[PDB]
């Protein structure tokens, strides 16, 4: 198989700056001038769109800010200047040999100024406690960049088992991220401890943001 | 315009069978090579199968050979993918696409230029289960939320005040644990509007015929 390796896996580019995506093939995908390298753009909830065909030819309705280049085993996709609706997944693809293959994909996002999270904590609802369960929820909303660290503490001791995290996609309006952290316990273990704490460490500060509540 | 409309996806048990269809319109279907391409839950694209215009020649990778069969009914302008011996890893969004000859500088190439909206295929042994909906109650703004726990399969839909609250809403992607999904949704409203006025989380889970309205009350 002709294996396509894209670089990087994800990329954050400021509006007006250059986005460059690389694709390397384990074998040549060109035959006598003709290039069998294609690029596809895909946005969430939408099918892939043919963006570049034959290495350097513009797809239908593709603006001049997109350009493809390369030959043989090394190809590149350039977007400049970056605009807000260019955020998408980008894939290289070859049709020279069966099986047809795709690159692993590159997630292009918008780079904006760093922003600290807005953190909220919520105790288990009375309805869930009646069912026998106990979930504690922590929202970390509207921060940038995406990676963030959440530490749960029960009576001051860190709790890692039973924690599930989920990041939203980048917001199409302010380019921030949000994340939920959910700690699920049994009702018995929940009622055996007093203080519950979600601690958020984000590169905006070395001091963590701490939200807490007593089960009281 | 060229149009491709997929159908036939759904929830299937492992080892089961499922046939996808793709209805073409707006072009001479019998003149074109057609293909199926899938997108995994990890959002990666993978080629599935390709068939010549007359149906005489089919192509597929080793991962689907012997299990998936591509075919076409040119009289009905329809492309098919018959799947059998389905596995959990086959779960993906399946797209039909047309291969068209597009001119280049010196000659031309065949590229997949038109795609359908896709049809979702989920292979799982998990039982269909309605969600439990729990309220999440706590300056100028206040953040409320909704915990949607223990449902299968995807998707659920969450709105706030029947859609009257659209901005300041974060609905987080569901996470699978023990063959059950869980998600949360947060909403930020002016403190002057809650709890003086009602805020309600509306959850719909069509697979279990579920519509739930959970009012957020203090404490
Ligand atoms: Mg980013």
């Amino acid at each position: 198989d002709i294996v396509l390796t894209q670089s990087p896996d994800s990329l954050a580019v400021s509006l007006g700056q250059r986005a460059t995506i690389s694709c390397r093939a384990s074998e040549s995908v060109d035959n006598y001038g003709i290039s069998f390298m294609n690029w596809f753009q895909q946005k969430p909830g939408q099918p892939p769109k043919l963006l570049i065909y034959a290495a350097s030819n513009q797809g239908s309705g593709v603006p001049a800010r997109f350009s493809g280049s390369g030959s043989g085993t090394d190809f590149s996709l350039n977007i400049h200047p970056m605009e807000e609706d260019d955020t998408a997944m980008y894939f290289c693809q070859q049709s020279k040999e069966v099986p047809w293959t795709f690159g692993g994909g590159t997630k292009l996002e918008i780079k904006r100024a760093d922003a600290a999270p807005t953190v909220s904590i919520f105790p288990p609802s009375s309805e869930q406690l009646t069912s026998g369960g106990a979930s504690v929820v922590c929202f970390l909303n509207n921060f940038y960049p995406k990676d963030i660290n959440v530490k749960w503490k029960i009576d001051g001791s860190e709790r890692q088992n039973g924690v599930l995290n989920s990041w939203t996609d980048q917001d199409s309006k302010d380019s921030t991220y949000s994340m939920s952290s959910t700690l699920t316990l049994t009702k018995d273990e929940y009622e055996r401890h007093n203080s519950y704490t979600c601690e958020a460490t984000h590169k905006t500060s070395t001091s963590p943001i701490v939200k807490s509540f007593n089960r009281n | 315009d060229v149009q491709l409309v997929e159908s036939g996806g759904g929830l299937v048990k492992p080892g089961g069978s499922l046939k996808l269809s793709c209805a073409a319109s707006g072009f001479t279907f019998s003149s074109y090579t057609m293909s199926w391409v899938r997108q995994t839950p990890e959002k990666r694209l993978e080629w599935v199968a390709t068939i010549s215009s007359g149906g005489d020649y089919t192509y597929s990778p080793d991962s689907v050979k012997g299990r998936f069969t591509i075919s076409r009914d040119n009289a009905k302008s329809t492309l098919y993918l018959q799947m059998s011996s389905l596995k959990s890893e086959d779960t993906a969004m399946f797209y039909c696409s047309r291969a068209e000859f597009i001119t280049t500088a010196t000659w031309g190439v065949y590229a997949m230029d038109y795609w359908g909206q896709g049809t979702s295929v989920t292979v799982s042994s998990a039982k269909t289960t309605p969600p439990s909906v729990y309220p999440l109650a706590p300056n100028s703004m206040v953040t409320l939320g909704c915990l949607v726990k223990g449902y299968f399969p995807e998707p659920v839909t969450v709105t706030w005040n029947s859609g009257s609250l659209s901005s300041g809403v974060h609905t987080f992607p569901a996470v699978l644990q023990s063959d059950l999904y869980t998600l949360s949704s947060s909403v930020t409203v002016p403190s002057s509007t809650w709890p003086s006025e009602t805020v309600t989380c509306n959850v719909a889970h069509p697979a279990s015929s579920t519509k739930v309205d959970k009012k957020i009350v203090p404490r």
